[PDB]
């Protein structure tokens, strides 16, 4: 859909694919994410985390207090 | 759980009232890792719905059961260990045993008998104002 | 067994009464009537809230209500504009609001009207 | 009030842009003062005007509806 | 359907009332291969069970309505 990464959209058996309703950032990356079915969209690859802009390298998104 | 990953409750809240203060909950929704992969919605009604399909109660299976109580409630039971109730109108209480005394990660905090340390985020120090404690606990 | 004979002629056309005190008449429960051909496409609070579904239906001889009044959820017939509101999947009572993010919903009647 | 019973009200400048009530913000621009309670805005008349209702102990409120006749 | 398979009925029947020739019928099973291989059982009150789940009326699915009437 738009570069630089590549896009899926649904398997659609049973629907667990994770669509655009669980986009991991970097706050939500080890919380349980729901998934109430697949939705076709885009994503960055498994090993990336979006960020404000766009999806930045996972060692670099700032842990947060107040 | 969050040390051996065994149960997880997730909530969903919604506005009520048509006021600025008044927020309710309208459904639970609880995974068991054990059962296979089951997604059991608690709905706004009585209702249950386990992986989609809407069920007649009671309900048995292999470590679970699902019933409905005497003041029209329900009553998920799960192995000797795990229990909650749920009467539609956004009232949920969830009892626990001491087996998980100490390890678990959530809005209700860890377990251990210190009230100190319950606003403890997902980093790791805990926060002085409660309304930056829930905003790290969206999904 | 004499039912079926008069199921089979109302597949004809042919109405029949048959029914006397005396023989088995239907021992409709309380607060309903056992009166004749009824055409349901309503008497059911569902409806309400789905009004564009389907209505294609012939008689068939039920119990039903007097024609001001709908059924409950749990079975009984007073209700006229006391009856809850169905959505998705869900069900809500009657005066009612939420908002989520995308619209605001109440319900009046038997319906909602959900806005945005 | 007058003799018939017509109601008045009349504010001063340092509310502009503040005020938040059923005779509406208070703002040049006169196309956006339906604006809901909960922030947002709409259309109906009765839609806006039920979210500024107020309830006391005894005395509890139903949702209006524009008379149909 | 015997010529394309589209579905397929059975019933069971038991002895009832204590007796040589008082015969009735439980349950019904229907097989429908269009929604992948479902098995409906019509059980003896009025309940249903879809693959061994007990339902609750109505259900909707692709095409299959099932509702008390
Ligand atoms: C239900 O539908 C029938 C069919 O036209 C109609 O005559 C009747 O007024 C409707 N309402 C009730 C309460 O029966
Ligand atoms: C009114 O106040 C809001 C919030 O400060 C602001 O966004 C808006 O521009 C103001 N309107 C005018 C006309 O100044
Ligand atoms: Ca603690
Ligand atoms: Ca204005």
């Amino acid at each position: 859909c738009r570069p630089p990464m590549v896009k899926l959209v649904c398997p659609a058996d049973n629907l667990r694919a994770e669509g655009l309703e669980c986009t991991k950032t970097c706050q939500n990356y080890d919380l349980e994410c729901m998934s109430m079915g697949c939705v076709s969209g885009c994503l960055c690859p498994p090993g990336m985390v979006r960020h404000e802009n766009r999806c930045v390298a996972l060692e670099r998104c700032p842990c947060f207090h107040q | 759980d969050c040390q051996d990953h065994s149960f997880s409750i997730v909530i969903e809240t919604v506005q009520c009232a048509d006021d600025r203060d008044a927020v309710c909950t309208r459904s639970v929704t609880v995974r068991l890792p054990g059962l296979h992969n089951s997604l059991v919605k608690l709905k706004h009604g009585a209702g249950v719905a386990m992986d989609g399909q809407d069920v007649q109660l009671p309900l048995l299976k292999g470590d679970l059961r699902i019933q409905h109580t005497v003041t029209a409630s329900v009553r998920l039971s799960y192995g000797e260990d795990l229990q909650m109730d749920w009467d539609g109108r956004g009232r949920l209480l969830v009892k626990l045993s001491p087996v998980y005394a100490g390890k678990t990660c959530g809005l209700c905090g860890n377990y251990n008998g210190n009230q100190g340390d319950d606003f403890l985020t997902p980093s790791g120090l805990a926060e002085p104002r409660v309304e930056d404690f829930g905003n790290a606990w969206k999904l | 067994a004499l039912a079926s004979y008069a199921a089979a002629c109302a597949g004809r056309g042919v109405r029949v009464a048959w029914r006397e005190p005396g023989r088995c008449e239907l021992n409709c429960p309380k607060g309903q009537v056992y009166l004749q051909c009824g055409t349901p496409c309503n008497l059911t609070c569902r409806s309400l809230s789905y009004p564009d579904e389907e209505c294609n239906e012939a008689c068939l001889e039920g119990c039903f209500c007097p024609p001001g009044l709908y059924m409950d959820e749990r079975g009984d017939c007073v209700p006229k504009a006391q009856c809850p509101c169905y959505y998705d999947g869900e069900i809500f009572q009657p005066e009612d609001i939420f908002s989520d993010h995308h619209t605001m919903c109440y319900c009046e009647d038997g319906f909602m009207h959900c806005t945005m | 009030i007058d003799g018939s019973g017509n109601f008045q009200v009349l504010l001063s400048d340092r509310y502009f842009n503040k005020t938040c009530g059923l005779c509406g913000n208070f703002n040049i621009f006169a196309e956006d003062d339906f604006m809901t309670q909960e922030g947002t805005l709409t259309s109906d008349p009765y839609d806006f005007a039920n979210s500024w209702a107020l309830s006391s102990g005894e005395q509890w409120c139903e949702r209006a509806s524009p008379p149909s006749s």
